[PDB]
């Protein structure tokens, strides 16, 4: 089988930054070798086929070069809706291999979360569980600290958090911490509030509600 | 346009068997050599093989050619996955290709096989109530295996849309929340409608989400 190798496996750029990405064959493959592009949670998608065409709808910043055993993907100016994976793959011998990928990320400037809290609904509490929800929307870096108090306290457990990928449109993450409690200790308390922490805050930001209101 | 759907994934026990299917539209599947491509959570993609149109040529990787068989139905333009006794190393997205040009020009959106000794769970779903810029949401909680899939009042409502990574509970099931953020004038006027589907439980839930 022919060993495809990529480099860099991984890079961060500027909108507006010339891209090149290499892929070696283990052997020479003549001008059989393809491109693909996947984009966080979508399906591969092909961009170039035979080292250099590009296939129907696809960008034109995007090009291929190379012959043999070394070829070369350019993305002549980067753009938001490039932040994705690219494959390179030959088509020359049996059984048909990949590159191992190119993680391409987006460097941007500083950008503050718009932060959003959401108490349990009226249907949850009914089989006898409460979910409070934190939202962390669009910043930028990744880096971001959320801490949860209860009548002041600060709670020392039942939370977890999750985190998107580089939104395509303005290279933002968003965040969301769930403290999940029984509607008994729920019962218990009245103020719930989420304290955010990151580089876009000059102070940490507070969201909060009385439960019942 | 050429459409590729696959079917028939979800859960399968350590050494089962499952057969996948990818119904397809918009072309002469009779005339077009069909293939099979595979990619592990947070890994690269992975060649299966490939059939041409009379099915008298079948390729496969060397390394997968005991734990799939690859057919075809030309009057159905339906392509074949047969996976025997699995392992957990094949916990992975299948991806039926259309071999052109060769390249792999059109793709399905994939079907995830989970291999686990664990038992299916349908999740509950509950609303995340807004209260210039507004966000609400749903909560879908308590599912095995994955993925579930949330949209927007059919599919009509896509910007501002922040669907998260399921998260493994203590308990051992997937639990995920969606968000949108619209405008906070819309609230008492604009209808929203969360679109959950988990189809290894085949649950299909419409929650409508007001303030």
């Amino acid at each position: 089988d022919i060993q495809m190798t990529q480099s860099p496996s991984s890079l961060s750029a500027s909108v507006g930054d010339r891209v090149t990405i290499t892929c070696r064959a283990s052997q020479d493959i003549n001008n059989y070798l393809n491109w693909y592009q996947q984009k966080p949670g979508k399906a591969p998608k092909l961009l170039i086929y035979y080292t250099s065409r590009l296939h129907s709808g696809v960008p034109s910043r995007f090009s291929g070069s190379g012959s043999g055993t070394d070829f070369t993907f350019t993305i002549s100016s980067l753009q938001p809706e490039d932040i994705a994976t690219y494959y390179c793959q030959q088509g020359s011998t049996l059984p048909f291999t990949f590159g191992q990928g190119t993680k391409l990320e987006i460097k941007r400037t500083v950008a503050a979360p718009s932060v959003f809290i959401f108490p349990p609904s009226d249907e949850q509490l009914k089989s006898g569980t409460a979910s409070v929800v934190c939202l962390l929307n669009n910043f930028y870096p990744r880096e971001a600290k959320v801490q949860w108090k209860v009548d002041n306290a600060l709670q020392s457990g039942n939370s977890q958090e999750s985190v998107t990928e580089q939104d395509s449109k303005d290279s933002t993450y968003s965040l969301s911490s769930t403290l999940t409690l029984s509607k008994a200790d729920y019962e218990k308390h009245k103020v719930y509030a989420c304290e955010v922490t990151h580089q876009g805050l000059s102070s940490p930001v507070t969201k909060s509600f009385n439960r019942g209101e | 346009e050429v459409q590729l759907v696959e079917s028939g994934g979800g859960l399968v026990q350590p050494g089962g068997s499952l057969r996948l299917s990818c119904a397809t539209s918009g072309f002469d599947f009779s005339r077009y050599w069909m293939s099979w491509v595979r990619q592990a959570p947070g890994k690269g993609l992975v060649w299966i093989g490939e059939v041409n149109p009379d099915s008298t040529s079948i390729n496969y990787t060397p390394s997968l050619k005991d734990q799939f068989t690859i057919s075809r139905d030309n009057a159905k333009n339906t392509l074949y996955l047969q996976m025997n006794s699995l392992r957990a190393e094949d916990t992975a997205v299948y991806y039926c290709t259309r071999p052109n040009y060769y390249a792999m020009d059109y793709w399905g959106q994939g079907t995830l096989v989970t291999v686990s000794s664990a038992s299916t769970k349908g999740p509950s779903v509950f609303p995340l109530a807004p209260s210039g810029t507004a966000a609400l949401g749903c909560l879908v909680k308590d599912y095995f295996p994955e993925p579930v899939t949330v949209s927007w009042n059919s599919g009509a409502l896509t910007s501002g849309v922040h669907t998260f990574p399921a998260v493994l509970q203590s308990s051992g099931l997937y639990s995920l929340s969606s968000v949108v953020t619209v405008p906070s004038s819309s609230l008492g006027t604009q209808t929203y409608i969360c679109n959950v589907n988990h189809k290894p439980s085949n649950t299909k839930v419409d929650k409508r989400v007001e303030p």
